[PDB]
């Protein structure tokens, strides 16, 4: 006999016989990218799908600009940014009849917000690039050394506390005519060596003084590394208060799928097919269609994020449209940095040399492989003469999810064109949709799904097509989730991975049994994997700490004294697993710490021992409860 | 704290004000100094509007209130009160949300409570909002500004003023005052940012002042039909009705027999592995000693010295290869305690570290007009190869020895406990002494101990065993030695640079019966075994491979593959329990009485469709998780993702659910377009197109 | 940034754990059955004493019995949490289609199955 895996669907559905393929969610170590490659191919893709767009210098920068918006409509099924501004502004203005009063909510929810919120909050997101040193640092680190360059450029703001000060001064130093600021350089220097010459040179990271101009300056804050890509600290407190402001009208549209909260998604996605399999007319057919979007951040342009921030916060005070206009604005006339260079190579010699991004014209183009040659040679109008290229149209990352979501769903809630007999609905998640069409037979589900993707393209959303795909309504799929018949699955699950948190005995056991829970709460975890996870975690963490049962036969070093201590204690189940103690862990008791779990079974001699109240260990998220497992490390 | 407001102020005002700040979710617990503010104002407007009432006509006294409390409810209704207000009225409506509306001056008023002195917080007040108010701000010391004269009364004012004297009392005397209760914005544009604002605008636009003025003044309606009816009938979705018919074979060039077969690259033999048994106690061992016990126990094969070649890769060294073994082999005999190779400056050029181009300043290599950017290395096209089937077969099979050996839980009580304790049990009971579960534990093992001797070590060039601990029904426990690799060192620390990792591993399968299979290996003999009273050829491949701390840990944790399967193996149970009502474990292990075991299909014999058990099934999906992992890459990635959707459409098809596609073509592309080299992207494929002609078969009855 | 292998490699060494100075840190042996508890070796400017894992058991095994009264309202909320899944009884499990709940939510529902939970 010859095993077909395949098979199994003969007896199972599919969602259930397909659900957590990947046992991930993160990027793989064969995750291919990231490089100089991948970032220019990014460029000539953004700028080939807005080629027929007008085209200009910047007169602030110098770079070249190309705007799609407004441009000729596609005559093909290309990827096309030419989004039209009347037709964007229509979408919104049907939404914002849909729900009266949402926008004027959303913006002023959002300017109280950015009223009391304050420079601190610029530390909570993830690595960022630093313009001082022009290099990605965590954020912490790049808000102080920009607060400590401002300050040396005579703009306090952040002394204040509040982030608009910070803001304001942040837009204020594009005005200087230079900046000083203070860079980390590696600084070789002198050493009495032991040799005849007397010269070790070393390096230490020393701190200098440096100075660059306004041009310079505009162009750094303007720029995106890359890690993909990332923004400088001169973006994010203009993209909090945009990102609040289309959280605040997101979570109060139905078609917005914002349920993060595991069965919320479950519901989510039950309640809406439900209300379209009820509202479809006597006799006819609902038909869902999974789709997907094809460049979906290449098509994006900051223009049309601009007149949707003008067009949200119309009945706003025009400093909060000023502050919320910036962001874009910013986004708008980035410069995309293109990384570390191309690695050229003589085979006969054996010799390899880095050519950095300045240098990348440096060379003949025939001196570099078919694609990088035709990839240089599209990237040479849009290069600038020192390692980085002009990118006005599509965005990089989820710097604008929300606001991606709001457009997604003002293009859902058109519902009709031309009053023909279909009603679409659907779902939008930020690059992700399901769209619902009712109608009275097939081929007008079909009229139906061709006038939706007319619009889409009329708004600069691009569907899939050979991504996406339509059945009747019943079966479908939505961010990574297949529902069928009320069957919920889910395509990919992060399991939990082996080790420890770091922190302690005391701290990681209830970090890792938090995972857990969180995970069989939010991720759909099911009772038995989730009770294998607390065993493998238990195993991981004993064989970490050295903590194996009392009653076992290891040896070890803090071993030979656990055995003493499981001998010289009656109530032995009281025990921490930490002290070779049994682990009386399970899904009902996830939530509550081990050791107030097993105080009331807690020897009075162990439980006075363990809790002494100036034990020498402790000294002075997770549930915790002090003890002398919760020790520190040097 | 919070009892304080709780006494103080009535529940409705405090559950409002708390509402009022969940609008503005931070956290409305941390900050209790702005719930205390918050609910004041809501006193302060209450006593505002709570007596003073009027008439149909004039008479300040029906039902008819005089005030408007805009304070309290949702803004989203807030501010459709205020716009229909305004409309009504005619008059201007505030860029602000007002706290009040009165009546009589049928205008927007705005209140405020300030703590220093009043007339102050009045004048920034119309600083922040100017001629559309009406500011009247009662303060914490006796002191009221008001902005007209009809307004709220004495009589009025008398109570919101008595009100905060209870207030600031209790605080000061309850010593809360001094530590709490203390309580717009002017934003600026530049001339760079005003500029780039000015060159952002989309086409049709001269400056920012024109789009602002474009967007909030024009009605759009009829563009979307407008445009719709001018794009071309050209931009269209194509669709078309799916149908059996059109669901072609995945690849047909794996059919392809002038193409060569896809070369086993794992990085460990799995079903071709040899373990060498020591059996032991179960105590924890160093895994120098472990395998220094093993090799002894084995003395013919640890000193076997000279080599007999039987197959060569083409660009291998065999007295490189052989030289390594053998360093590798009497270091870890040695009575020292190191794991480092004694011949080093060989080890250097046998691993091939030695051959690395070296790297020079751009400068030179500019100049240089021979240096050239390399090619990129175009995977190769390969048919399909009998020894993947081979190794689903011998993998998903139940052999003598298992691996696996978790710890205890806690005692169940709940009802889901249970259900998941005998999913589990069930689960153990059946993949314990699969094979795919020992060759898992050995990869987990191999990457932990791989990643661990990867430290400042600064001896570079380690011997690192192979090994694994294993116990049987009758409880013995064995240590298998199933090779011994050596590992480089990399200077260069990142993790995500290649280290090479040259591994021996011991076999009992011959090479030359399969040729086209191991053409990345040297393979020696290196002696025979007795296991059983007959004599079997013990072979060493030998392969130079290359690994960096990421698939180190990707490798290790590679374990959880067992939580992917059992993941699995839940959700066919729980799908089978939705059509039901009660837990299906039972009926799909042992059987109820109202339903018989559940039997799956697993394979074929001679074309003919051939069933077995759940556990076989479960087994089955074991090993193609386990499979999946360590044949992972981005070909396989990209396989498992685009294959869905065909599976999905199968699947719409199979329910009758009339699936519609839009372009076929490019998905059959974007799938196939990832079988190049991989051998279970290719194996994949040839098992997909078996189970599309078995379900083309079954669909016409 | 590999807080798990770090972790391995610290519980491995000798005398990870540091100690803060008091008398009760001196009742800690400085070899206890010819296993190294704390270090005997007097920092040059830092003078901090540090002490093995294993110093960690035997102020659990034979350490001084210190005073657990007040333990209980100190961290009353998890011993009030505690008894509330303590007295609680359970329903039936069905498979298809208040904050005490909420904190119990893991064991209560998933995404195709739901336990009745009658809190005690």
């Amino acid at each position: 006999m010859n095993i077909n895996p395949y098979f199994l669907f003969i007896d199972v559905p599919i969602q259930a016989a397909i659900s957590t393929t990947f046992p991930y969610t993160g990027v793989p170590p064969y995750s291919h990218g990231t490089g100089t490659g991948y970032t220019i191919d990014t460029v000539i893709r953004t700028h080939e799908y807005s080629n027929k767009g007008k085209q200009y210098i910047s007169d602030v920068t110098g770079c070249t600009m190309v705007d799609p918006t407004n441009g000729p409509l596609p005559e093909d099924n290309e990827p096309s940014a030419y989004a039209q501004l009347d037709c964007v502004l229509e979408a919104l203005d049907r939404m914002d009849e849909e729900h009266p009063g949402l926008f004027q909510a959303a913006s002023q929810n959002a300017m109280e917000t950015l009223m009391v919120t304050t420079v601190d909050k610029l530390t909570q997101g993830r690595q960022t690039f630093d313009w001082t040193v022009c290099r990605n640092q965590p954020a912490a680190t790049a808000l102080n050394t920009t607060i400590t360059s401002f300050r040396l450029n005579d703009l306090n703001g952040a002394d204040k506390g509040g982030l608009i000060p910070f803001c304001q001064d942040i837009i204020d130093s594009l005005d200087r005519p230079e900046m000083t600021f203070f860079s980390v350089k590696n600084i070789k220097k002198k050493l009495p060596a032991k040799n005849r010459k007397g010269f070790l040179i070393k390096r230490i990271p020393m701190k200098v003084k440096d100075k660059i101009t306004k041009v310079e300056y505009i162009k750094r804050a303007l720029s995106l590394n890359t890690m993909i890509a990332t923004a400088g600290i001169q973006i994010r407190g203009f993209v909090l208060v945009v990102e609040n402001l289309a959280k605040n009208i997101c979570e109060n549209l139905e078609q917005s799928g914002l349920p993060v909260g595991g069965n919320e998604k479950k519901a989510k996605l039950s309640n809406a097919v439900a209300k379209m399999l009820s509202n479809c007319p006597p006799g006819g057919i609902s038909m869902t269609v999974t789709g997907d979007n094809t460049k979906w951040n290449e098509c994006l342009n900051p223009r049309i994020f601009l007149a949707m921030t003008e067009r949200i916060t119309r009945d706003s005070p025009i400093w909060f449209r000023d502050f919320c206009s910036i962001a874009p604005v910013l986004f708008s006339n980035k410069i995309a940095r293109l990384g570390k260079g191309f690695m050229i190579t003589s085979k006969t010699k054996r010799l390899k040399a880095q050519i950095p991004c300045p240098d990348l014209f440096s060379i003949p183009l025939e001196r570099y492989n078919e694609e990088t040659r035709a990839k240089l040679k599209k990237l040479k109008p849009f290069f600038n003469e020192e390692g980085t290229a002009s990118l006005s149209p599509g965005m990089m990352m989820g710097m604008f999810n929300m606001l991606s979501t709001v457009l997604g769903v003002a293009a859902l809630g058109i519902k009709n064109i031309g009053n023909k007999e279909y009603l679409w609905d659907g779902l939008q998640s930020s690059d992700d949709f399901a769209l619902f069409v009712n109608a009275k037979d097939e081929e007008t589900c079909m009229e139906g799904i061709n006038d939706f993707y007319r619009t889409c393209k009329l708004l600069g959303i691009n569907m899939s097509k050979k991504k996406s795909y339509c059945n009747e309504t019943g079966m479908f799929e939505f961010t990574s989730m297949f529902y069928r018949d009320g069957f919920v699955s889910n395509f990919a699950m992060e399991l939990p991975s082996f080790g420890v948190a770091g922190v302690n005995e005391s701290a990681d056991m209830a970090i890792g049994m938090t995972i857990i829970k969180n995970n069989m709460i939010n991720n759909g975890m099911g009772p038995a994997t989730a009770q294998t996870a607390i065993q493998l975690f238990i195993a991981d963490y004993r064989y970490t700490y050295k903590c194996h049962r009392g009653d076992s036969k290891v040896e070890g070093k803090r071993m030979k004294i656990i055995k003493e201590l499981w001998e010289n204690t009656k109530g032995r189940d009281g025990l921490l697993v930490a002290d070779g103690g049994p682990n009386i862990y399970n899904l009902r008791n996830l939530h509550i710490p081990e050791i107030v779990l097993k105080y009331n079974l807690m020897d009075p001699e162990y439980k006075g021992r363990l809790l002494h109240p100036q034990n020498p260990f402790v000294g002075h998220d997770y549930d915790a409860v002090s003890g002398t497992h919760s020790w520190r490390t040097k | 704290m919070d009892t304080f407001i709780t006494r103080n102020f009535q529940t409705t005002i405090i559950q409002k004000a708390k509402n009022t700040m969940a609008e503005f979710s931070e956290d409305p617990e941390l900050q209790p100094a702005m719930l205390f503010n918050i609910c004041v104002h809501l006193e302060v407007c209450y006593v505002i509007s709570d007596m003073n009432f009027l008439d149909e006509e004039g008479k300040a006294y029906n039902l008819r209130p005089q005030y408007e409390v805009i304070e309290g409810m949702p803004r989203t209704i807030a501010w459709m009160v205020q716009r229909s207000l305004a409309q009504e009225h005619g008059i201007e409506t505030p860029k602000y949300l007002a706290d009040l509306f009165d009546y009589k001056t049928k205008r927007f008023i705005e209140v405020g409570i300030t703590k220093g002195l009043a007339d102050d917080y009045f004048w920034k007040k119309k600083e922040k909002l100017g001629n559309s108010m009406e500011l009247m701000i009662f303060s914490y010391n006796q002191d009221y500004s008001l902005s007209n004269e009809s307004s709220l009364d004495e009589e009025g004012k008398g109570r919101v003023l008595s009100r905060l004297t209870e207030l600031q009392a209790e605080l000061s005397l309850k010593n809360l005052w001094q530590v709490l209760i203390g309580e717009g914005i002017d934003f600026k544009l530049g001339q760079t940012i005003s500029r780039l604002r000015d060159i952002s605008v989309p086409a049709g636009f001269s400056n920012f002042e024109g789009m602002r003025s474009y967007i909030d003044n024009i009605d759009p309606k009829g563009a979307i039909e407008r445009n719709l009816a001018r794009m071309s009938p050209l931009v269209s979705v194509t669709p078309k009705k799916l149908t059996w018919e059109d669901l072609r074979p995945i690849g047909p060039h794996i059919y392809n027999h002038e193409l060569p077969e896809v070369p086993y690259n794992a990085f460990l033999l799995m079903s071709d592995e040899l373990g060498l048994a020591n059996m032991t106690e179960g105590k924890s061992k160093k895994p120098k000693t472990l395998a220094k016990e093993c090799l002894e126990k084995y003395s013919t094969l640890r000193d076997q010295t000279d080599p007999i070649l039987i197959m060569k890769s083409e660009k291998a060294n065999e007295n490189f290869l052989w030289k390594l073994w053998r360093d590798c082999v009497n270091t870890i005999s040695n009575e020292e305690m190191s794991n480092e190779l004694q011949k080093t400056n060989y080890a250097k050029w046998a691993t091939g570290d030695g051959l690395t181009y070296q790297k020079i300043m751009k400068e030179v290599a500019i100049d240089d007009e021979t240096m050239c950017q390399e090619e990129p290395k175009i995977p190769n096209k390969c048919r399909v190869a009998a020894w993947v089937q081979t190794e689903m077969n011998l993998l998903s099979t139940l052999t003598s020895k298992r691996a696996l050996d978790l710890p205890e839980i806690g005692p169940d009580v709940a009802p889901v406990e249970h259900v998941g304790s005998e999913r589990r049990k069930y689960f153990v009971n059946e993949i314990n002494y699969c094979k795919a579960s020992t060759v898992m534990m050995k990869y987990v093992l191999f990457h932990t101990s791989l990643l661990n001797e990867s430290n400042a070590s600064m001896g570079k060039y380690k011997v690192i065993p192979i090994t694994n601990r294993v116990v049987n029904e009758k409880g013995e426990s064995f240590d298998m030695l199933y090779g011994l690799a050596v590992k480089g060192q990399s200077h260069l620390r990142g993790d995500t640079d290649v280290v090479t990792v040259v591994t021996f591993e011991f076999s009992s399968t011959d090479p030359r019966v399969d040729s086209g299979k191991w053409p990345k290996y040297t393979v020696f003999r290196i002696g025979s075994l007795f296991v059983s009273g007959r004599e079997k050829s013990v072979y060493l491949y030998c392969r130079v491979n290359g690994t960096n701390k990421i698939q180190m840990k990707w490798g290790m944790e590679a374990r959880r593959c067992l939580l992917q399967s059992m993941q699995q193996m839940e959700a066919i149970v729980e799908q089978e329990s939705s059509i039901q009502g009660y837990d299906m474990t039972k009926a799909c292990f042992k059987g109820d009485r109202v339903n018989s075991p559940k039997t799956f299909s697993i394979g074929t014999q001679e074309g003919k469709l051939v069933k077995g058990s759940f556990g076989k099934a479960l087994r089955v999906i074991f090993t193609k998780c386990l499979m999946h992992y360590v044949f992972g890459n981005a070909q396989l990635e990209g396989f498992s993702a685009e294959s869905r959707r065909l599976l999905l459409l199968i699947q719409a098809l199979k329910d009758r659910k009339g699936p519609w596609v839009f372009d076929l073509e490019g998905m059959y592309s974007g799938i196939e377009e990832c079988i190049s080299n991989n051998p279970w992207v290719i194996q994949s494929a040839y098992w997909f197109n078996e189970w599309l002609g078995f379900e083309k078969e079954g669909s016409k009855v | 940034k590999n807080p798990s292998l770090r972790m391995k490699w610290a519980m491995c060494s000798n005398f990870p754990l540091a100690l803060t100075k008091g008398d009760m840190a001196n009742r800690i042996p400085l070899e206890y059955k010819g296993i190294q508890l704390k270090t005997n070796a007097e920092d040059i400017g830092t003078k901090g004493q540090m002490c093995s894992i294993a110093a960690v058991t035997w102020w659990n095994t034979y350490g001084p019995i210190g005073d657990t009264e007040g333990f209980e309202r100190v961290y009353e909320s998890f011993f009030l949490r505690k008894m509330r899944l303590d007295n609680a009884t359970w329903g039936r499990i069905t498979f298809g289609p208040s904050a005490e709940f909420i904190e119990m939510l893991h064991c209560l529902q998933g995404e195709n199955w739901r336990q009745i939970y009658h809190p005690g």
